[PDB]
C-alpha cells in the first residue's frame, strides 16, 4: 500500500499499517535544525497525499542525518509491546539506506 | 482506514467473499478470509481518506506518478490484487495512471483493479 523511496531505483515497500507506524515513529525523532530534511522527505504525503515519503532528492549529508533520525527512531521503538512485529521492516529500512550509493 | 475500509467493502462485492485487514505486522493490507478468493491477498493505493487528500493527491499526480507507479508494479508484485480507488482523479489524471499501467508487464496488469 506504500513504500519509503530511498532513490528513484530503491524502495522498501510497506503496507499502509507500516507505512504509518514508520513515518509517525521517525517524524518524531528529528533534531529542530534538520525539521527541513523532514519537510524535503515527507513532501510527497504531505504536499502529494501520497503513501510514500522519499530521500531521493537529499545529499549524502541530509541522508547520513536521515538515517541517524531513523536509528534513533528505531531505539525509542524498541520499548514497545509491538516491536518484533515491526523489526524486520526497520532492519530492512535501514539496510537500504546504509547501502545508498551516496552513503558510500 | 476509511479509504481502505471504503474500498475493500466495494471489492467485496466483486470478488466474493468478506476482506479482512491483514494480522498487525503483515507485508499485505488486506486478506480475504472467505468466497471463492479465500486466503488471496490485497494491496491498496490511491483511497484517499478525505477530500483534501484526494485534492492534493490531484494536484501533484504528475509530480509523484514515477514513484507512485514504481511503488505500484512492487506491490502487484508481491500481492494477489491492488485496487485503486481511482474514481476521484481527474480525467486528465486517469488518462495518465491508465497509460502508465498499460506500460507494465502483463502479468502486474492483471493484478491491478481499478474501482469504477
Amino acid at each position: 500500500a506504500g513504500s519509503i523511496v530511498i532513490s528513484k531505483e530503491v524502495r522498501v515497500p510497506v503496507s499502509t499499517s507500516q507505512f504509518d507506524y514508520l513515518v509517525s515513529r521517525i517524524g518524531d525523532q528529528f533534531h529542530s535544525s534538520d525539521m527541513w530534511i523532514k519537510d524535503e522527505v515527507y513532501l510527497p504525503m504531505e504536499e502529494g497525499g501520497m503513501s510514500f515519503i522519499s530521500t531521493e532528492s537529499l545529499n549524502s549529508s541530509g541522508l547520513s542525518i536521515f538515517l541517524a533520525t531513523v536509528m534513533r527512531a528505531r531505539a525509542a521503538s524498541q520499548a514497545e509491546e509491538s516491536f518484533p512485529l515491526y523489526e524486520n521492516v526497520w532492519n530492512q529500512l535501514v539496510e537500504k539506506l546504509r547501502q545508498d550509493a551516496r552513503l558510500g | 482506514r476509511p479509504g481502505e475500509a471504503g474500498a475493500a467493502a466495494e471489492l467485496e462485492n466483486y470478488l466474493g467473499g468478506t476482506l479482512q485487514r491483514a494480522p498487525q505486522g503483515s507485508s499485505v493490507d488486506f486478506v480475504f478470509s472467505s468466497g471463492p478468493n479465500n486466503g488471496k491477498t490485497v494491496d491498496f493505493m490511491l483511497t484517499p481518506d478525505t477530500v483534501a487528500q484526494a485534492a492534493k493527491i490531484n494536484q501533484f499526480f504528475d509530480k509523484n506518478l514515477n514513484n507512485f507507479m514504481n511503488t505500484l508494479s512492487d506491490h502487484a508484485a508481491a500481492a494477489d490484487f491492488v485496487p485503486l480507488a481511482s474514481r476521484f482523479l481527474s480525467e486528465a489524471n486517469k488518462t495518465l495512471l491508465v497509460k502508465a499501467i498499460g506500460n507494465l508487464p502483463q502479468k502486474l496488469q492483471a493484478k491491478i483493479i481499478l474501482i469504477k
